[PDB]
């Protein structure tokens, strides 16, 4: 299976409560393995994850110095787009940012990413061509010929080659027992009554790893879309993932549906029958 | 390892 | 433009009267980020509750876990309440063993 690294950044304006407070978190796959907080007393990166902390102190002042350089920049990305866009100081204003890299089963490179986002909205993106960046609005065009000048591009370009994946396959390494462990899911199903003319059946999917999952159902191998209820991939807290899926059936034809599930700690397909 | 510029630039 | 969130309440292990459990509140899909969430017990706040680093998706909308240890009883009922811009009032989501 191949591999990820991402770190999200939120910086939240709170006009009259003072200044944006900047939140970053960083994902390997779906686990995070560091936080930084600008509200919290400590104003130091930190381990989210039993494998980084082993790192040393050279690391953690380097990190640190890193994200409270682009905390900075964000802090102040929000006034120049508040004045871009000729909004209100009195609202609060999002500044949603992403960056990371995609790794393979061999251990080099696929893609990367760096992008911005404003009050949930597109706004300046890297292509994925790594050399040329998209622009929704005629503001983040400013942006984009402030920064096609500049040559960022170039140089981001060199970090998600370079250093993002040399770091990604580095938390592979120190961490490979917990990270590329791929727990498959503990799957049942449950009979909720209804009425007499009506019952419900749920597949459930527990403690996998990682989240991605498919469950779906079939009516004598015709396979049901319809009146079928499917939640979001939720996570259990321990580090698992959790899902499930249910259907309306007629009593007492429960017998003809069956749940199918896939997923890469997964030998084959599942199939469940009530 | 989180990004670094040499001099920060912004929008 | 903003987005409602959606909520799910549900435990981390599946339930056994007088095992220990986490009782978890998963809020996702909303914006912004600011929101608000209890855990209640018997329409209670409880209030040693820890949540997830705000973090998003792919779609730039957010998801937080709110968490928290407890112990279930048949009598005891819990419940996570919401609150967000998008709620012209708060929500209450009922945890069922079943969902």
């Amino acid at each position: 299976g191949s591999h990820s690294m991402r770190y999200f950044s939120t910086s939240v304006s709170r006009p009259g409560r003072g200044e944006p407070r900047f939140i970053a978190v960083g994902y390997v796959d779906d686990t995070q393995f560091v936080r930084f907080d600008s509200d919290a007393a400590s104003q130091r990166m930190e381990p989210r994850a039993p494998w980084i902390e082993q790192e040393g102190p050279e690391y953690w002042d380097e990190e640190t110095g890193k994200v409270k350089a682009h905390s900075q920049t964000d802090r102040e990305n929000l006034r120049i787009a508040l004045r871009y866009y000729n909004q209100s100081e009195a609202g609060s204003h999002t500044l949603q940012m992403m960056f990371g890299c995609d790794v393979g089963s061999d251990g080099r490179f696929l893609r990367g990413y760096h992008q911005y986002a404003y009050d949930g909205k597109d706004y300046i993106a890297l292509k994925e061509d790594l050399r040329s960046w998209t622009a929704a609005d005629m503001a983040a065009q400013i942006t984009k010929r402030k920064w096609e000048a500049a040559h960022v591009a170039e140089q981001q370009r060199a970090y998600l080659e370079g250093t993002c994946v040399d770091g990604l396959r580095r938390y592979l390494e120190n961490g490979k027992e917990t990270l590329q462990r791929t727990d498959p899911p503990k799957t049942h199903m449950t009979h909720h009554p209804i009425s007499d003319h009506e019952a419900t059946l749920r597949c459930w999917a527990l403690g996998f790893y990682p989240a991605e999952i498919t469950l779906t159902w079939q009516r004598d191998g015709e396979d049901q879309t319809q009146d079928t209820e499917l939640v979001e991939t939720r996570p259990a807290g321990d580090g698992t993932f959790q899902k499930w899926a249910a259907v309306v059936v007629p009593s007492g034809e429960e017998q003809r549906y069956t749940c199918h599930v896939q997923h890469e700690g997964l030998p084959k397909p599942l199939t469940l029958r009530w | 390892l989180y990004k670094k510029l040499k001099r920060e630039i912004t929008f | 433009i903003q987005r409602t969130p959606k909520i799910q309440v549900y435990s981390r292990h599946p339930a056994e009267n007088g095992k220990s459990n986490f009782l978890n509140c998963y809020v996702s899909g909303f914006h912004p980020s600011d929101i608000e969430v209890d855990l209640l017990k018997n329409g209670e706040r409880i209030e040693k509750v820890e949540h997830s680093d705000l973090s998003f998706s792919k779609d730039w909308s957010f998801y937080l876990l709110y968490y928290t240890e407890f112990t279930p009883t048949e009598k005891d009922e819990y419940a996570c309440r919401v609150n967000h811009v998008t709620l012209s009032q708060p929500k209450i989501v009922k945890w069922d063993r079943d969902m």
